[PDB]
RNA sequence: UCGGAGUACAAAAAACCCUCCGAGUGAUUUUAAUCUAGACAAACCAGUCAAAAUAACCAUAACAUCACUUAUUGAUCCAAAAU
């Protein structure tokens, strides 16, 4: 009951009631990105270092909360870390707190997301482990253009 | 499980020139 | 010290566990710690010697 | 035979090709023993070693003991040994041709391990022994700040009662 | 009175890591004022002369031939003016590595 | 070093031993090198950057150091954005 | 049981002729006396040890000593004003509320702490508070309306996902000592002083709603809520339409240091009264 | 045969100086140095004199 | 005070008001960075090497070189610069 001249509501007469702090502004953000409850998250506390592995999976073919184009590019980039029944994998070994572990996994996945749904991206490929691969695939090809007809 | 499933996860190569390529 | 309050579900979420109700029929009892906890203790001398200290 | 790739066994190979009573050149008349297998390479060890042999031989040679069913994918029945095979058939065949290439993993090795082996895909990394430390001293002396940081176990701050 | 200044420690320039001898990578196997010991394989030379391994091994002392840069020009002209049946001879430090580069682990069944 | 005080009768610490060392909660003390910031011209990299490290001390100088300072210098101190608050502990000693 | 107070029935009557030490407890004292310890006493032959004219700890025989040789550099420049504030873990936050030593119930304040001795506060060595770490948050299952003076940014996500309210509060030295002993303050005889607004370095951080600042705007807190609860994955729990929603949003006015009392209030716990003044300047400067 | 020890600043914007040493009969030098504020090959003047 | 050779013949160290050379720097441009394993030497203070990784030059070196190259050097504190 005590106020003061420094007081919250004095400071900040636009708020002034207790319960102004507290309030969900679910206008401010509707459209609802990265729904947790549909993406299935699993610990496993390893001891002996001492980290929580986390591991979040998701059918990347039942994700409807992005785009058909978007779920194409992830489909086609990420195959790597893809499983045989379709989920996609995320991995987050690096602090030994799960609630950091998880915020890794969630950062990946919106990183992935916004990459697939930004159309400027130009696919710069690094130069320094790519040359090898470049002069062996010119000198497969160089055998490789034999031309006879076969089968 | 699957018979195949068995994996030995000490994989190891016994290519020489394995190493060599993989730089 | 305030007596621990009563759970639901044991052991508690930071690990503690009362003491069962009925004494075990053995030949010895460790009682509790003043904070209710089990006094076991790790002790250290000279540095280098490492000790477990049950009281 | 594929030399190296074999999960399993070290010592071990598996089969992919084989034909035998080859009439001359015309290899496509003679009986196919095992049914071809299209090469699977880890896709964390790359650079396997796939050898074809070539035998002539003076007899006709019948077996039964190496013969591989129609559909042939398990890797269990897929189980080689060279030297065990020319230890068998070593009074006949004489080897005469070799043609080896080395192969990696590429983007087709999943599938044929999903579609044609029906099992889950195996991956691998090329890890390195951790870095060597010497016994951590009470007092090392002359030592950098950073000496301590090389026996961390993380880079996270424990307070053991706080 | 008339010499001064014949006071000096010594330098303790000799040898430190013997033939066997297991060494970890950046040890010092030998310190020296002239060329004695020449590195040979996972053996770097620092700007001192001083030998040290590149490698976790075992320390190999050898005698071999000695094949100068053709850059250094003493020691080309003593090799233009070695006789027609003369090979010269080195005694080489080398580390001989212990531990393979690295192993193949499986991590995920994808 | 006073002993004995003649006011408080309590144990007197040298302030040069706080002025130039830092002492880690563990027992550790750590120091600067010295001569880091004379005649830089005349120095190798290398040289300078040894010499822009900071080191420790061994037992002796340890054990000195306690001796010269008080209790209030070997205390627990929980600093806001510690530098050296990670380094405050000494784990996996083998001793 | 206890064996030994049946085979004291044997034993004779236990009085002062016959009490004995435990062995190894005293050590017994030696005296410079006989053959072994005379001759010298353990001092040894001539020179200073033996007159005991030695030089001081750091002096090393006149050669320049090693505590003088090294250049002074800045480690404990200005330690005498640093901040400090002790650790609390939310794993020793839940052990004390398991335990019983703290109720969530009520807000837990500094004095509530101290009072079920999770903390020890000393101001007289520039201690400013606690301050909240997570080296307990994944197990961490209460929740409290935590007040502290720093927060981790992991720990309030931990806080909040149990569905707390963690606020950040600034304590001048005064103020700390009265909050951390408010008995001896009580029995001081002295009326309830104003607390002191943070210093400039630390106004940012007590008026930023990232921190949950107790300085900052109300309108920011559903956001930094919002925010956080999107980064570490977790679902805001609905703390408006709880039941303890008056005990989760209770507050203390950034000039109040205990809950309820006002500057200015002298307790008499003699007579279990509070003595308000009504003077106007008395008034103004209390609530100023 | 007496030297000069000259400081010398970056011409790079950022404020770097080293210390170098330089004959007395030589005119004002001008090199190419290395400054780490930008990490590229920067000239640097001589801007002062400290030490003969 | 510092270095080289003998004393001190072959890992290291090793003294004399012992026998001899030297140093208290010059010339030139390639103006020679950061961070960090592991080591030499060492009472301490100091002195030495150095793999991997980083930004700029060949997209293949950077340890500045030579003068027997080894010695060409001085701690705190305190004073001055522009930090
Ligand atoms: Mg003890
Ligand atoms: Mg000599
Ligand atoms: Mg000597
Ligand atoms: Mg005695
Ligand atoms: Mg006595
Ligand atoms: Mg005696
Ligand atoms: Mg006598
Ligand atoms: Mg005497
Ligand atoms: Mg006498
Ligand atoms: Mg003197
Ligand atoms: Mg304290
Ligand atoms: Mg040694
Ligand atoms: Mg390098």
């Amino acid at each position: 009951e005590f106020q003061s001249i420094y007081s919250l509501d004095k400071l900040y007469p636009e708020s002034r009631g207790s319960d102004t702090a507290w309030r969900l502004p679910d206008d401010a953000k509707q459209a609802n990105d990265i729904p947790v409850d549909r993406l299935t998250i699993s610990y496993c506390r390893s001891s002996g270092k001492v980290n929580s592995k986390a591991e979040v999976r998701f059918h990347l073919a039942s994700a409807d909360w992005i785009a058909e184009p978007v779920r194409l590019k992830l489909a086609v980039k990420h195959k790597n870390r893809i499983n045989r029944s379709g989920e996609l994998i995320l991995t987050s070994e690096c602090s030994r707190y799960q609630f950091r572990n998880l915020a890794d996994c969630l950062q990946k996945l919106r990183d992935m997301i916004a990459e697939a749904s930004q159309p400027a991206k130009e696919p710069s490929r690094e130069d320094a482990e790519l040359r090898r691969s470049r002069i062996e695939n010119m000198n497969r090809e160089r055998l490789r253009k034999k031309r006879i007809s076969s089968a | 499980p699957v018979e195949n499933e068995a994996v030995a996860p000490e994989f190891t190569n016994r290519n020489p020139r394995n190493l060599e390529l993989l730089a | 010290i305030p007596r621990p309050p009563k759970h639901e579900h044991y052991p508690t979420p930071s690990g503690w566990q009362p003491p069962r109700d009925p004494a075990p029929s053995l030949p010895y009892f460790v009682r509790r710690s003043r904070m209710h906890n089990i006094p076991v203790y790790r002790d250290i001398t000279h540095g280098n010697r490492q000790m477990t200290v049950i009281r | 035979t594929n030399l190296d790739g074999h999960l399993l066994e070290p010592d071990a190979e598996y089969v992919h090709w084989l034909v035998t009573n080859i009439p001359g050149n015309r290899v496509t008349e003679g009986q196919e023993t095992c049914p071809y297998l299209p090469p699977f390479p880890a896709r964390g060890s790359g650079f396997h070693r796939f050898a074809f042999l070539l035998f002539k031989q003076d007899k006709r040679i019948d077996f039964s003991g190496d013969t591989r069913p129609s559909p042939c994918y398990q890797l269990a029945q897929r189980t080689f040994h060279t030297f065990d095979f020319y230890k068998k058939h070593q009074d006949a065949m004489t080897p005469a041709g070799l043609a080896f290439f080395q192969c990696r993993w590429d983007d087709s090795v999943t599938r044929v391990f999903h579609q044609l082996l029906d099992m889950r895909e195996p991956v691998f990394e090329f890890v390195r022994p951790p870095p060597y430390h010497p016994k951590q001293k009470r007092f090392p002396h002359r030592q950098p700040l950073r000496y301590l940081d090389r026996y961390r176990d993380s880079h996270e701050p424990t307070y053991g009662i706080y | 009175s008339k010499n001064l200044g014949g006071k000096s420690p010594g330098k303790r320039f000799g040898i430190k890591k013997m033939e066997g001898h297991y060494v970890h990578a950046g040890n010092i196997l030998a310190t020296q004022r002239h060329f004695r010991w020449h590195p040979g394989a996972h053996v770097g030379l620092g700007k001192n002369k001083c030998l040290y391994a590149l490698e976790e091994g075992v320390v190999r002392y050898t005698k071999e031939v000695y094949v100068p840069n053709p850059s250094n020009s003493e020691a080309v002209d003593l090799v233009t003016r070695l006789p027609q049946g003369a090979v010269l001879y080195k005694t080489f430090v080398h580390v001989v590595p212990a531990k393979p580069e690295g192993t193949f682990k499986l991590v995920a069944m994808l | 070093v006073t002993y004995f005080s003649s006011r408080k009768g309590k144990r007197k610490t040298v302030k040069a031993v706080i002025y130039r060392f830092l002492r880690l909660h563990s027992g550790l003390w750590l120091r600067r090198k010295a001569g880091y910031k004379k005649k830089l011209w005349k120095k190798t990299a290398a040289r300078k950057r040894r010499l822009r490290e900071f080191v420790f001390c061994n037992k002796t100088q340890s054990k000195l150091l306690d001796k010269m300072t008080t209790s209030f210098w070997k205390r627990r101190n929980w600093y806001a954005d510690d530098p050296y608050q990670k380094y405050q502990d000494r784990t996996n000693l083998k001793v | 049981g206890p064996r030994a107070l049946d085979l004291l029935r044997a034993l004779p009557r236990v009085s002062l002729a016959n009490l004995k030490p435990n062995p190894g407890s005293r050590k017994p004292e030696r005296r410079p006396r006989g053959r072994r310890r005379g001759r010298k006493c353990g001092r040894g032959h001539k020179g200073e040890r033996q007159r005991g004219t030695r030089p001081r700890l750091g002096f090393e025989g006149g050669q320049t000593p090693f505590y003088l040789r090294i250049p002074k550099y800045g480690f404990n420049e200005g330690h005498s004003f640093r901040h400090q504030y002790q650790p609390l873990s939310l794993n020793r936050l839940q052990y004390l509320i398991d335990l019983g030593r703290v109720d969530p119930t009520q807000p837990i304040d500094l004095t509530q702490l101290v009072n079920g001795r999770g903390v020890t506060i000393q101001p007289s060595k520039r201690d400013y508070g606690v301050q909240l770490v997570e080296e307990g948050a994944d197990t961490f299952k209460a929740k409290v309306n935590i007040e502290v003076q720093m927060a981790s940014e992991l720990a309030i996500a931990a806080i909040e996902k149990n569905g707390g309210v963690v606020t950040t509060a600034f304590y001048d030295p005064r103020s700390l000592e009265i909050l951390c002993k408010p008995v001896p303050f009580f029995l001081r005889g002295q009326p309830i002083p104003k607390r002191m607004l943070p210093p400039e370095a630390l106004v940012p951080y007590y008026t930023d709603a990232k921190n949950r600042g107790y300085l900052a705007d109300p309108a920011r807190f559903p956001e930094a809520r919002l925010e956080l609860a999107r980064k570490y994955g977790y679902v805001l729990p609905d703390i408006t339409k709880d039941e303890l929603f008056k005990m989760l949003s209770t507050r203390k006015d950034p000039r109040q240091i205990f809950f309820g009392l006002a500057p200015g209030w002298v307790v008499n716990m003699a007579d279990k009264k509070i003595l308000k003044p009504t003077d106007e300047n008395l008034l103004k400067y209390y609530s100023s | 045969s007496k030297t000069i020890l000259v400081k010398m600043m970056s011409q790079a914007g950022t404020g770097f100086s080293f210390n170098t040493k330089r004959s007395r009969l030589r005119e004002k030098l001008t090199l190419l140095h290395y400054d780490p504020v930008v990490k590229k090959k920067v000239l640097f003047v001589e801007q002062k004199k400290i030490r003969s």
